[PDB]
């Protein structure tokens, strides 16, 4: 499948990054928990942008190039990880 | 795990090695599959709690010593 929406839930703890089908069945994810960060690295940027491309590198496994990209929650990953998204060349 | 380590500090003490990012070093070690990626990041994650890589305040993995 081609489309697909990524949520990226950014928690003051974790972000978790899962991507879906246009019907909200999971493709793929990671978290920054999933990439062995651990307590105050969890929460970084950092830590989202390698969960984005984790969670995209998944995906395009499954053949996705657009996503539609959904935010939750106040952690600081929303700007890192949706740039990651575009970065590991999924279109947003 | 442990090889997959050996094998990522082997290449950053060579004397050419210049402190990368990881993107840099998921090119530079030809990873192209999204398990390969998830080894590269559990293992320099690893690593640094180890102490025997530090990350840059610029997310550039060098060797301590040479830093």
């Amino acid at each position: 499948i081609e489309s697909g929406i990524a949520h990226i839930r950014s928690t003051f703890n974790n972000t978790i990054v899962t991507i879906t089908d246009t019907h909200g069945n999971a493709i793929s994810w990671s978290s920054a928990g999933a990439l062995g960060f651990r307590g105050s690295r969890k929460s970084t940027p950092f830590a989202a942008q390698m969960a984005a491309e984790t969670a995209a590198k998944g995906s395009i496994e499954h053949g996705l190039k657009t996503l539609e990209v959904t935010v939750k929650g106040p952690g600081s990953g929303r700007e890192a990880a949706i740039r990651a998204l575009q970065a590991a060349g999924l279109e947003v | 795990k442990e090889a997959f380590m050996e094998k990522l500090l082997s290449f950053m003490k060579e004397e050419a090695y210049k402190p990368l990012t990881v993107q840099e070093l998921e090119e530079m070690l030809n990873i192209t599959e999204a398990e390969e990626f998830k080894e590269l990041v559990k293992a320099l994650v690893a690593l640094e709690e180890k102490g025997l890589i530090v990350r840059t305040r610029s997310d550039r993995y060098g060797i301590p010593e040479k830093m």
